[PDB]
């Protein structure tokens, strides 16, 4: 699956 | 008081329970003061983490629904009861946003953080969404990351984390949701192209950060390439 | 009618199984429970699976809490962890409201009885690690009674290798050290079962050996602790 | 920390 940005 | 909401909020971060961490910060920001960059960063674990958890779930139930066709009518009465739980935290989090968070916003830095959840939590709509609701929360989302992206773009470095980030979301919008993987490609090639030409100059601050977004942007073009 | 209703449940249950929707899981289940039929080994189970995920999650974060509140010894952590303690309480009322009105029968098997009565003794565990008076006394003594009635039920109708038997030995034992503070206790009854299951290994399948050298292993490690 | 049973 595709990343999304991670949390900051 | 907001001081006891914040730190019973960084209690529950502590006790891993996101959905009442996500109600201190929704109390904290309805205070009226503006978010410190602490601050910004446990409402975005909270509500990333509730809704993390909502999609998820959603995407478990949505396959076995696909797979029953081939049924029965409990897989989508669940599907559907998911769905709303995650269209409420979306609506939530887009409410504080307009109504406390982008308006009241100082910098830039925290306007582009704001704009891109904007963005994000449109995004997470959009992946549920079905008819001409599908088609305004699209444009809504649209709206919000390039919006954000003019301002990164003007003041922000290439390799700043948030705008790293914010192109990442928006180029997995444009293949995801939008359905333009060149506009998908296209962008996050760019990004990862003109944060590499100023890798030798990122803030070691931010070395962690940038570097694992620049593999992400990386990881997600080799995918869609 | 009442048994399509309860099909849909528990199909709902198996969803959110899934999903890893727990809350969702022990509602679906708590409503299919109360259609009044008897629960079959896979639907005690998911009953089981749901509440214990419900639970374990919030005596996890109590401890979080409860640990925080300890070493810093503001009124945050107190009322935070009162609030946790609320809905641990009301989950393990809950699960012990089932168990009294619906599952706890005196016919039929052992199995089911001492799954019931070792559940039951879990639940009063679980209040009474958060209980702090009289009513702690109250808890502690309801707990040593379910757990002692499936540990007569179990001794006399299970083997000694049996998982329900040997899950029970354990979480009895752990009773007995946690909540009662009887750690001598603890530790001959998870030693005596322990050595009752070992002597009976041999007699068991590849598929029954796996579960009961499993929690053996469980009853081990709580003795190198313990000791 | 301690083992319980594990689910079934």
């Amino acid at each position: 699956r595709r990343a999304s940005a991670p949390l900051p | 008081e907001r001081a006891s909401l914040i730190q019973k909020a960084k209690l529950a971060e502590q006790a891993e329970r996101y959905e009442d961490m996500a109600a201190f910060m929704k109390g904290a920001v309805e205070k009226g003061e503006e978010l410190s960059c602490e601050e910004r960063n446990l409402l975005s674990v909270a509500y990333k983490n509730v809704v993390g958890g909502q999609r998820a779930a959603w995407r478990v139930l949505s396959s076995i629904e696909q797979k029953s066709n081939e049924a029965g009518p409990e897989v989508r009465e669940y599907r559907e009861k998911v769905e709303t739980e995650l269209q409420g935290v979306c609506d939530t989090v887009l409410g504080l946003l307009d109504s406390h968070l982008i308006k009241e916003a100082g910098d830039a830095e925290s306007r582009v953080f704001y704009l891109k959840m904007k963005g994000d939590y449109y995004r997470y709509l959009a992946e549920v969404a079905t008819g001409d609701d599908k088609k305004r929360i699209i444009d809504s989302a649209r709206s919000a990351y390039q919006e954000a992206m003019d301002i990164s773009k003007k003041e922000m470095p290439p390799t700043n984390p948030i705008r790293l980030g914010l192109a990442l979301n928006f180029s997995v919008f444009h293949y995801e949701i939008a359905n333009s993987p060149e506009e998908a490609i296209s962008l996050a090639k760019t990004t990862f192209d003109e944060a590499m030409a100023d890798l030798h100059t990122l803030s070691e601050d931010s070395y962690k950060d940038s570097t694992l977004i620049m593999q992400l942007l990386r990881d997600n073009l080799t995918l869609w390439t």
